[PDB]
RNA sequence: UUGGAGAGUUUGAUCCUGGCUCAGGGUGAACGCUGGCGGCGUGCCUAAGACAUGCAAGUCGUGCGGGCCGGUCAGCGGCGGACGGGUGAGUAACGCGUGGGUGACCUACCCGGAAGAGGGGGACAACCCGGGGAAACUCGGGCUAAUCCCCCAUGUGGACCCGCCCCUUGGGGUGUGUCCAAAGGGCGCCCGCUUCCGGAUGGGCCCGCGUCCCAUCAGCUAGUUGGUGGGGUAAUGGCCCACCAAGGCGACGACGGGUAGCCGGUCUGAGAGGAUGGCCGGCCACAGGGGCACUGAGACACGGGCCCCACUCCUACGGGAGGCAGCAGUUAGGAAUCUUCCGCAAUGGGCGCAAGCCUGACGGAGCGACGCCGCUUGGAGGAAGAAGCCCUUCGGGGUGUAAACUCCUGAACCCGGGACGAAACCCCCGACGAGGGGACUGACGGUACCGGGGUAAUAGCGCCGGCCAACUCCGUGCCAGCAGCCGCGGUAAUACGGAGGGCGCGAGCGUUACCCGGAUUCACUGGGCGUAAAGGGCGUGUAGGCGGCCUGGGGCGUCCCAUGUGAAAGACCACGGCUCAACCGUGGGGGAGCGUGGGAUACGCUCAGGCUAGACGG
């Protein structure tokens, strides 16, 4: 565009979109589990991925992934959720934090224990 | 009224005062009208006390009231000397 | 010092008051090109000497009323109906901008 | 605080001798004279081509491990050197060489930089009379480094100064073995340091 | 529980005094203006003198500011002179 | 000239276009695993939700009369309580920033100068008696002091009307008339009092320029816009009222909706720019939600008053009390944010002649790796190289000088000493002046630090397919699981889990959220539109943007010089104090913009006079 056109109209800035709107600007959110189940991933992966339906303190109700091998979550469990989507699961945008509230740490975990919330043996 | 007093600067257990002219209602570490001297009570330096004598004389002439410590420091620097 | 502006009388429908159109130029802060802007001032004209088309100087003054904080200082030139015509045509064009 | 583990593995990884032990480094049993390959299970397998990032990282790690300084302090010193006027590589080398522990290692009061750190920390070294117990203290030209008057009759210090009566310190330093005292004359030159380091690689590493 | 109670008591007393003085000033000014409107010039200036004296005090205190007292006097004198000019001959005082 | 790195992923392969993702830095952070010491900073970002308990503003007997036993209590009378402290709700605004104006204004206490301080009169509290009331409190009768109130006099002076002069918005002189002052106290001074002028400080009001998003918000406005007269104010003004005219604003974005305290600065960035405004300094707004005024130099007043509403508490049901966004602390909400600490010793503030009193300001201590900085968990020697563990081509290889082992030093601990920060006010002399002499005063704190003894004394976290540094074995078999992108895993997985080994950091290491960078991917610096996304279906034309050759004037843009401003802190440079560093002190330099004075005229603009190469006509 010409200089006069830039003076008349300018350049439009770029507005970013939040990928974790249910967090409402917080790093983490507490919630209560309503449904715990397994879901199947999209092509090409094949598995039974453990997820929870979580009703949060911020008013939203979302789906969160449960990482690690084995878990103790069930209906009415209190959990903490953090950002981060699971690529191969449709509509899953959040991760349950292991080792907080009613979500126990991963048993017999020996590597990368700060994730999965396992104490030093 | 306008006063000549000491504003605290420096850090914890390390006080360094500025001899400043300011309105009495201002908080002690707030904005002042002008700055005329400085003081180091611990005397860690060869020159731990400086006073602008002519400016202090001017401000005294127009009704500024010094504080006890400020008056003592001005007397040490020789403002009231005749 | 009191600010003095120069402009052209574009309205004299009020008593003892003239509308003065003042123009200023400035470079664009980011794009650098010199651009023109205009602003209208209501100015006190107690003797009603100045009429449409007059180019006059006004000076910042004690408030004469709301919206009236300038006084006509002196006349600069007369017979400038073309500037008034530009302003009136620009104002008239707004009627076709509605929806 | 600092690295307190095995130290010859650092030389074997860097592929060169970093004189981090003292007497054993000049002995035939130096680990770089017996097993000059990197430690671990795969140290004797053919090396792959190192990437640019690998080359610059290894050069920087070699320079850092020579002086036994943490990465935070190393980077702060580098940024400070980059701020100063003067060729940043030479200024950085001079700033590294002005540390008190390195200065008393070069003066000969210790046989290793680790031993020099323990000497400075434990209150055995005085700068211009007053005692200094901080390895990171930066020596300015003209400062006098010496052993504490009550520490002169120490066996380790006695042996160290005995073994240095023949050795001659660098041009940027002066030593009095009888007087048991040193003197820091000027900032060391880049040519005066026999460092197996290309400092341009370190600068380029920190430009990333 | 404080000395604010004393301040409130004293403020009420001062409010009574200020209200009394201002009421007297207003009444006298209105009376003088009406008498001048009659014209009736002899008594109008006497009442105007009383009003002026009651304006200058208690401008000596916190009842009236000096500028407010001056403005009061100026407006009163101007109105009186205008009304008497609309009427006939003058009288003593206030000129 | 101090300053600029890219990579992975569309194909059988290639070049381009283009999105997505990553490597860096930062935070008032939070979560996980781990956790030794100190210094300096810093800590409700959410419910401007509600608050138990203690403290956060008093002081003067050298203003005055009293009750009670030199004090104490309350009262009358001064001054302070409008500062200091907290918060960010509201506000898109002359609120803020920057530069100015006020012939349209105020200013207690402080300083300088001039003049004065005469006489007379009186009331209300306290107090002594009766009542009313559950209480909170309240009424009646009588007495009384003052620096309490009133009157007269005096007029250095000043205020008002009307003239006159100069000046020019209501500035300064001058003349008749009118009006206005005052208070004492202490031992000849001191502290006080009244009128005016001036200074200094602190403010009110006004103006130019700057100040976010949506045009799928396009028209808005009736005290509205102006005038006349008046009311009100310290003062201008539709600020308010009565009357007269019909104006005012808007595509240069009015009006409407959404969002938001603003700045010095901070983070990021090669710069330009982008984001942001926690702490610290400045300004504004607010004090349970609304409205209002009184007193006062100053408030429409956080710990003053009145009314309405919601809420909490007392209860004899008539009535009454209250407002932590002060310091701590509780409770609720939340991912999340501390002690119901010590002291007025320092600095500052109010009162007082002074002594002194008050001060949750402030100076300090405590808690939290929340951040930055410094330090320790040891140093030297020590096997062609133990045991364990892992791999093996079964010969061996690795962990590894690592360990063990010997020698050395001596964080923690112990004993003794011991701070700086504090010399003033005060008293003596001198003259309560200048100038000399002497004394008191430490929360931090028996702390920092110093000297002498003294033990070998915490290590963890992430990662190892490519980006990207660091590889093997076993287990599993599209399962379990990993994942930032590309992608791994379906019986021989460097990509899942464990183990051995390795790499990077290290009292930390990772993760989530958000901002800048990389992104020249909104391109001013610095991009494009034949076929990749992108030329309007075509004319005519309004506003606007841009414009040929020559001469002179102006000097608006533009440039230069001087000067004022651009606070402090922060950023930079130098020096210096804490044993270094963080941190701090001193000095110097910069710095966009804006006001003022001066200069230049090539270019742009503008005025005037010409020319014909553009354009139009014959
Ligand atoms: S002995 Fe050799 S390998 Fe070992 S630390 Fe000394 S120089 Fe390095
Ligand atoms: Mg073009
Ligand atoms: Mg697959
Ligand atoms: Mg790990
Ligand atoms: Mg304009
Ligand atoms: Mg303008
Ligand atoms: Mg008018
Ligand atoms: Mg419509
Ligand atoms: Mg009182
Ligand atoms: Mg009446
Ligand atoms: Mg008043
Ligand atoms: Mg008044
Ligand atoms: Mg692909
Ligand atoms: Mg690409
Ligand atoms: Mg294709
Ligand atoms: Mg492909
Ligand atoms: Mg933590
Ligand atoms: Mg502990
Ligand atoms: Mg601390
Ligand atoms: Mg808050
Ligand atoms: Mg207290
Ligand atoms: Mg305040
Ligand atoms: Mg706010
Ligand atoms: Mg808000
Ligand atoms: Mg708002
Ligand atoms: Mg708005
Ligand atoms: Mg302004
Ligand atoms: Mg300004
Ligand atoms: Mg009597
Ligand atoms: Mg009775
Ligand atoms: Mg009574
Ligand atoms: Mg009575
Ligand atoms: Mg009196
Ligand atoms: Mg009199
Ligand atoms: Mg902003
Ligand atoms: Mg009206
Ligand atoms: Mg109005
Ligand atoms: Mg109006
Ligand atoms: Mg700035
Ligand atoms: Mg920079
Ligand atoms: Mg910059
Ligand atoms: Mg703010
Ligand atoms: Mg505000
Ligand atoms: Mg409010
Ligand atoms: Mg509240
Ligand atoms: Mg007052
Ligand atoms: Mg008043
Ligand atoms: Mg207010
Ligand atoms: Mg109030
Ligand atoms: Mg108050
Ligand atoms: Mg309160
Ligand atoms: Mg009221
Ligand atoms: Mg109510
Ligand atoms: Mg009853
Ligand atoms: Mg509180
Ligand atoms: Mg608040
Ligand atoms: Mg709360
Ligand atoms: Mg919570
Ligand atoms: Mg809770
Ligand atoms: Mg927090
Ligand atoms: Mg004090
Ligand atoms: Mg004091
Ligand atoms: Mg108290
Ligand atoms: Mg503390
Ligand atoms: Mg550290
Ligand atoms: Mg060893
Ligand atoms: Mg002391
Ligand atoms: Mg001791
Ligand atoms: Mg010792
Ligand atoms: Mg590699
Ligand atoms: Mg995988
Ligand atoms: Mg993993
Ligand atoms: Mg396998
Ligand atoms: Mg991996
Ligand atoms: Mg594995
Ligand atoms: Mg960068
Ligand atoms: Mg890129
Ligand atoms: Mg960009
Ligand atoms: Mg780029
Ligand atoms: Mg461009
Ligand atoms: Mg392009
Ligand atoms: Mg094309
Ligand atoms: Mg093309
Ligand atoms: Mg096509
Ligand atoms: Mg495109
Ligand atoms: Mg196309
Ligand atoms: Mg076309
Ligand atoms: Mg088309
Ligand atoms: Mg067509
Ligand atoms: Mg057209
Ligand atoms: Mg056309
Ligand atoms: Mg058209
Ligand atoms: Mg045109
Ligand atoms: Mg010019
Ligand atoms: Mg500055
Ligand atoms: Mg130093
Ligand atoms: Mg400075
Ligand atoms: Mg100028
Ligand atoms: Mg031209
Ligand atoms: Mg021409």
């Amino acid at each position: 565009p010409t200089i006069n056109q830039l003076v008349r109209k300018g350049r439009e800035k770029v507005r970013k979109k939040s990928k974790v709107p249910a967090l409402k600007g917080a790093p983490f959110r507490r919630g209560v589990c309503t449904v715990v189940r397994t879901v199947t991933p999209k092509k090409p992966n094949s598995a039974l991925r453990k997820v929870a339906k979580v009703r949060l303190t911020s008013g939203y109700e979302v789906t969160a992934y449960i990482p690690g091998e084995g878990h103790n979550l069930q209906e009415h469990s209190v959990v903490l959720i953090r950002g981060g989507r699971v690529k191969d699961l449709p509509g899953v945008r959040y991760h349950i934090v292991r080792g907080v509230y009613d979500a126990a740490g991963v048993k017999d975990r020996k590597k990368s224990r700060s994730k999965y919330g396992t104490k030093k043996p | 009224m306008v006063k000549i007093r000491l504003a605290r600067f420096g850090s914890k257990h390390n006080p360094h005062y500025r001899i400043v002219v300011t309105d009495a209602r201002r908080k002690r570490d707030g904005k002042y009208i002008e700055k005329i001297g400085y003081y180091d009570p611990r005397k860690t330096t060869p020159d731990w006390l400086k006073v602008d004598v002519e400016r202090a004389r001017y401000w005294l002439s127009v009704g500024a009231q010094p504080t006890d410590t400020a008056r003592r420091l001005l007397r040490q620097a020789g403002v009231f000397r005749q | 010092p009191k600010k003095v502006l120069t402009g052209v009388v574009v309205s004299d429908k009020m008593q003892k008051t003239v509308t003065v159109l003042v123009e200023r130029q400035f470079p664009h802060p980011l794009y650098g090109k010199v651009i023109k802007r205009s602003k209208k001032y209501l100015a006190h004209d107690p003797e009603e000497k100045y009429k449409l088309g007059d180019v006059v100087e006004i000076i910042e003054s004690r408030p004469i009323s709301k919206r009236k904080r300038f006084r006509v200082l002196r006349l600069v030139e007369s017979g400038r109906m073309d500037l008034v015509e530009k302003y009136l045509i620009r104002r008239q064009n707004y009627e076709s901008l509605s929806k | 605080g600092r690295y307190i583990g095995p130290v010859c593995r650092l030389c074997r990884r860097e592929g060169v001798k970093l004189y981090l032990k003292g007497e054993r480094c000049y002995s035939p049993k130096c680990a770089m004279e017996r097993r000059p390959y990197p430690p671990g299970q795969h140290g004797q397998k053919r090396a792959r081509r190192p990437s640019d990032y690998a080359v610059r990282l290894r050069e920087k790690q070699k320079l850092r491990r020579i002086y036994g300084i943490s990465e935070r302090q190393f980077r702060n010193l580098f940024e400070e050197a980059s701020k100063k006027k003067g060729v940043t590589g030479s200024v950085f080398l001079g700033l590294l060489e002005s540390r008190l522990d390195n200065v008393v290692y070069r003066l000969g009061f210790a046989v290793s930089r680790r031993q020099a750190r323990q000497l400075v920390r434990h209150g055995h070294i005085t700068v211009n009379g007053r005692r200094v117990d901080l390895p990171s203290y930066r020596v300015r030209p003209g400062d006098e480094i010496a052993v504490a008057e009550k520490s002169r009759n120490l066996e380790l210090i006695r042996q160290n100064l005995e073994a240095m009566k023949g050795r001659k310190v660098g041009p940027w330093l002066s030593l009095d073995v009888e007087g048991m005292k040193g003197k820091f004359l000027r900032l060391p030159d880049r040519e005066d340091l026999a460092l197996p380091v290309n400092e341009q690689l370190v600068i380029e590493f920190y430009s990333r | 529980n404080l000395s604010a109670l004393k301040r409130h008591r004293q403020s009420l007393k001062r409010r009574l005094r200020n209200k009394a003085k201002k009421s007297a000033i207003k009444t006298l000014s209105k009376k003088a203006i009406q008498l001048a409107q009659e014209g009736k010039a002899e008594e109008a200036l006497k009442i105007m003198r009383k009003a002026e004296s009651l304006i200058d005090k208690a401008a000596k205190g916190s009842t009236l500011h000096k500028n407010a007292a001056a403005r009061r006097k100026s407006r009163l004198m101007r109105k009186v002179r205008q009304l008497l000019e609309a009427a006939g001959a003058p009288l003593i005082g206030g000129g």
